[PDB]
């Protein structure tokens, strides 16, 4: 006749949780831990304390040079990161090229605090006109120009040789920008600058540049056939920048003090500001998670989990749960 | 099962047990009861837990992407840059998906080994004083009860104390 | 052997068996016969097969090289490009050679576990109604034959139906 | 006395197949699957439907500019990929440099359908000679020139200022090429172009180039000491290219319509055409395989297995096969 | 323990044994002695040794860094270069740290499997001619001594030669 | 009553050695093998037979051009590798830029044997002065110049047009360097070179360069406001380099024969020579090891173990050693 018993067995529950294995998929399990974060708030938030710089319809160049379609950004100072559109519409209002633009943008992603300062006031230009202007850089359907650089033209009928310098009396690196104008022909050249064969020279302790306008017949862009080329350098503390020109000089008025370097980024996104806060931002949304992995976007900034391309990552913790 | 225990010779598990992963179910003259082993279930918590944290730690440093710009006469370096970043992303996606698959399997078999190690621990104590039915259960030849239970479990099991009684009950069936 | 079965206590395998990977060989009063288990051999086909496909799938996306040209004042980027491409090729060569080695071993031991799990399944049924010779074989105390065979196999094995006969044959040797 | 028996055992066969493990090599096995493809047809085949462009002894530059040693390729249109030799002998027949050559080649590997079109007919040049020619660019031991660009020289004894444009009235991007010639001295300059201080200007909506010949004494190449520099741009739909010159201009005659972009490659190989077909091509041979891996060459095109450097990759499927 | 042997049912190891990794300790009418198995200990040396060399060989080709210089308007490529080199260094640091962890564990369990495979080899020979105490030790029913020892070991163990003597000693306790 | 016994057991010892596992750390073990090398001799040794070139306070440029603060290196010939400081103080003594400097340094890391040879002796310059000199390139507080290139100035009051060539009659690639000087104004220009609008031309079979001085006002560096730009080319066997100039030419005197190419490196280190020998060198110390891995520094040269970032790597060989 049957007597006493002791059994050896194992836990089970009502769990539908599944995990994967190399030899068998979709194995039902008692306990499992998901480790892949798959959700974001679809918003562009502050990063910890700090508001991003959201350029709207402006490009970095449009911002720095002061395209009239960007007066909103005339005075930005501190940002956590930068957002720019895929194809912003307001950049170089006057057509032409920005030299070493990507190198500048890269520099810019290591900076988070600019202090704009007046380097050469218009009042300096007593023997030149400062009112060079154009329909392509218009404000309210009346012709204007970049807010930050100045288009010098002949005063009366003479354009005297320019020779001005600026010494960096700060303890912060200084970003200065300038440019040159390429006219369409000699008549146009004479009408604007009087002088016919011109140059722009720029020297620091490391830069030794000489520019010369290039006449040529070009297709129209924004109705215009002329062109403007822009340049930038970093002027170090206690160094001096020197400009010489006898025509075509687009002079700096403002320059940018680099007051804080930090980690930052220039993100490409069509989104607007979301008025929210996060510790981890991607171009398509912020992340709020303790997961060690996420799969939302590879370009992130802040304290983030690790990006993987997987749509699913879950560890078995418990054991095979029999039906 | 790599160890034959779970879904092997102990087909089916116990909805009744709640206190833990591995345990017992007795049946004496007093009554019944599911009882979860603690010492074994805990060393399986400590294990699986150290696993998750080490999976995570070996992943704390891996490749991070950063946006770069290139102009229209820099297509070559641009492409090199695209390849390099897709490359590392694919490498760490392979690495994590494979680590999880490989350890998932080891985790299940770890459980299967823990169940078989518990069963065998009981079996090696009782020996001839009971019968293995082959279902993860032992029929006691002698009489066991609500303190004879707590003896096989904590390993504190005086075998000679019950050794003789069983020997007669065992041979009574034969002769 | 990690499980002691294959080339352990069942030294040597059977050229005779052809129907599958794991099976039996009986010997009754009727005659002989090798018989392959199907249920176990199939779940080892399904396993090994899912293995090959997942090895391949986790390899479907990995680094692809593309030829680039650099001029004679671009030696630095050229070299960076050479390093990057050799780098990923070496990484995926490591990855595949190691995956194969690691799973090859797991595959062999998987078989060894399947053989031991089959043996134990038989042993746990028969119990005292037969003797384990220690060679992967059982000597029946009672009499088994060409339908008593198909009972241990499909697990449909009425133990009490033969329980008593064996007990006498067993003790006849002693007394 | 002995009675009935049941055995538990395992399969075996007469297999010499071996696989490897971390703890033991050359383990003999019953069943194994090889997964590494190790053979190719040593041929350069079509890729699916499409014949490759096999440049023989010509370089990309020789082809595009129309080196007389390449008339075979004057009219290629559609290709699956491009094959070029390590060191092709027929390139720039007249010595000099091709500006941004590798960037152009890279562009070219995204294109598989060119339609050559006449952009400026020789008939246009009514007041200049079009018969500039040289022994270095010879055909049958009598001096010739690039088939696709034209060497303008003085007509009578005058070289009038050139000012011609072309508007891209197609819906396809247009590849235009041009060049400039560097003479050896002022006498030579005057003998060819009459005008002594010259320039070439080229403008589009984005390009604003000015070139100037550079006199200098140079070592001889193909007997010649003069040099020719070539340039290219992509002219977009509905844009206009503008050339001005008063000498040294090597003008475009033909330009290339980009009719189809696709994946392609420029492969380096000494092989010839193999008159065969494949789905996966490498520079040393085509591949016909279902293996997930191969080890023949890292540069492939088409639907291919994964390249690894291994000489052997075989999975155990079966079990240890005892002797 | 994944196999229940080491620190399972053979709790504690032997400071006494020096000749090798796995062995025996007998006790007869003559005397005592620790004796290391050679055939098993050697195939565990050959294994662990082939492991170290293959770990090293699969690491003989991996990424090597080289110093490059970039000027102040080449910050983009410089950074790409820094990322690429940190990337591969992190990848091979992950690869080696993980390989060691994964094989370390397999090495320990390999030992645990070797001990259990040795025990079982002895057990399957002796059978009813002795008793398993459940401590990694067998009490001989019949009498074994300093040449009966060298018989179970080398597998050369004539079972019928001692088969009958044990059967009486075994049943003497019952009747 | 108790009888005979046989035990099954396993080895143990008095080992404190520990190894790690994914599921449990610090597991005490009987036998373990360390495979991570963690020590270096903190010295810069020879590499096999060969002594490194240790540039002390000189830069590669200072060495190659012959900055007077570097006469120690006037005659180096064979080196195993190169050591240079993070920020060497003696480089271009006269301020300016070295064109394509990093490309040259990279070239240089494939070379280990230079033979300096006189290419154009000062005796050649019969109608120009060779004694251009400056305080910035001073020796013992009296003004000097680069030992390897020569500053030509006007002789009497004329600077005749220069036209000299050099043919590479060796079987080894030849490194030649030259330069141009940028004066501060026209007076200074006339005072040094008489001729006012000048050029430097350089031609080989592949190079076709034209340089022109750039006047501009610059900040002072080492008291100086003028600048010198340097250039280099590789002249192949049996080719000829041609220089033309009518002023501002800094001519080559010596050039460098490339007698042996091999693997080498330019390492950055503040260390001095250690007078020792090794097979594996890092910037912070040599390595003497059979370990397959090391963790001391990623930039190595020689037969070395594999760098990993780990602070610990030890394989279990033996078994769990119970207390
Ligand atoms: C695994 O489960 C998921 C979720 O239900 C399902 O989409 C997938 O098809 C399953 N796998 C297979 C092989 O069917
Ligand atoms: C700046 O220019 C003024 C005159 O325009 C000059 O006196 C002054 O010295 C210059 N500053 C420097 C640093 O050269
Ligand atoms: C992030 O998630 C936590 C829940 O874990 C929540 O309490 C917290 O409010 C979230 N943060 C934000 C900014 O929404
Ligand atoms: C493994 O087998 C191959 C093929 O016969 C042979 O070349 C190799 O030497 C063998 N391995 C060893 C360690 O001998
Ligand atoms: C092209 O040139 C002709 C005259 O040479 C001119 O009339 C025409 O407007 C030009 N086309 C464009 C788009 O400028
Ligand atoms: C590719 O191999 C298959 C055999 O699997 C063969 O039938 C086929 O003809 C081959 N293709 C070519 C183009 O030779
Ligand atoms: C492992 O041992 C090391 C060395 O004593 C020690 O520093 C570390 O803290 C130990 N691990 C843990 C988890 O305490
Ligand atoms: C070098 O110059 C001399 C005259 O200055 C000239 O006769 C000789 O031919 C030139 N060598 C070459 C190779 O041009
Ligand atoms: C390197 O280490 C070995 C010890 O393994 C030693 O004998 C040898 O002298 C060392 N080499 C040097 C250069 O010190």
């Amino acid at each position: 006749d049957p007597g006493d018993q002791i059994c050896v067995g194992y836990h089970a529950n009502n769990s539908t949780e599944q995990v994967d294995t190399i030899m068998e998929k979709n194995i039902t399990v008692t306990h499992a831990q998901d480790i892949l974060e798959k959700t974001h708030n679809g918003k562009l938030c502050n990063l910890n304390g700090v508001k991003p710089l959201i350029l709207k319809d402006c490009s970095v160049a449009g911002w720095l040079l002061g395209n009239p379609m960007c007066d909103e950004f005339l005075n930005v100072s501190e940002w956590s990161y930068i957002v720019e559109k895929a194809s912003p519409a307001n950049g170089l209002c006057y057509p032409g090229d920005f030299n070493d633009y990507e190198e500048l943008k890269h520099l810019l992603s290591r900076i988070n605090h600019f202090e704009k300062i007046k380097i050469i006031p218009k009042s300096y230009w007593s023997n030149h006109e400062t009112s060079g202007v154009s329909s392509a850089c218009s404000y309210l359907e009346n012709p204007s120009f970049f807010r930050n650089v100045v288009w010098l033209t002949k005063k009366d009928n003479t354009y005297p040789p320019i020779k001005v310098n600026y010494t960096n009396a700060n303890q912060k690196d200084l970003l200065v920008l300038w440019g040159i104008h390429h006219p369409n022909n000699e008549a146009e050249q004479k009408m604007i600058y009087q002088n016919l064969n011109t140059y722009v020279s720029v020297g620091t302790s490391t830069l030794n540049q000489r520019l010369v306008p290039k006449i040529a017949t070009r297709s129209k862009v924004k109705g215009l056939s002329g062109r403007m080329d822009f340049f930038w350098t970093i002027l170090k503390p206690n160094d001096t920048i020197n400009f010489d020109s006898n025509g075509n000089f687009i002079a700096p008025e403002y320059a940018y003090k680099i007051v804080k370097k930090g980690d930052s980024a220039i993100m490409k996104s069509e989104l607007e500001y979301g008025n929210c806060n996060t510790k981890c931002q991607t171009p398509i949304g912020a992340i709020n998670s303790s997961m060690p992995f996420h799969n939302i976007h590879p370009l992130t900034i802040g304290e983030c989990p690790k990006y993987v391309k997987s749509n699913r990552l879950v560890l078995a913790t418990g054991l095979r749960n029999a039906p | 099962g790599l160890f034959g225990a779970i879904a092997g010779f102990i087909e089916g598990g116990w909805q009744g047990m709640v206190d833990g992963w591995y345990g017992y179910h007795h049946s004496n003259e007093q009554g019944s009861g599911y009882a979860a082993d603690k010492e074994s279930t805990q060393k399986a918590i400590d294990g699986i837990t150290n696993k998750i944290n080490s999976i995570i730690d070996k992943m704390n440093t891996q490749f991070e992407a950063v946006g770069r710009e290139f102009n229209n006469l820099e297509r070559r370096i641009e492409n090199l840059n695209k390849k390099m970043e897709d490359g590392f992303l694919d490498v760490w996606t392979y690495n994590a998906e494979l680590l999880v698959l490989m350890e998932n399997e080891r985790t299940l078999d770890f459980h299967d080994s823990n169940v078989k190690n518990l069963y065998e621990k009981v079996r090696l104590q009782l020996r001839d004083n009971a019968k293995e039915l082959g279902n993860g259960c032992f029929e006691f030849y002698h009489k066991c009860d609500n303190e004879c239970m707590e003896s096989v479990k904590n390993g504190t099991y005086d075998y000679p104390q019950y050794s003789e009684e069983a020997r007669l009950n065992r041979e009574e069936i034969s002769g």
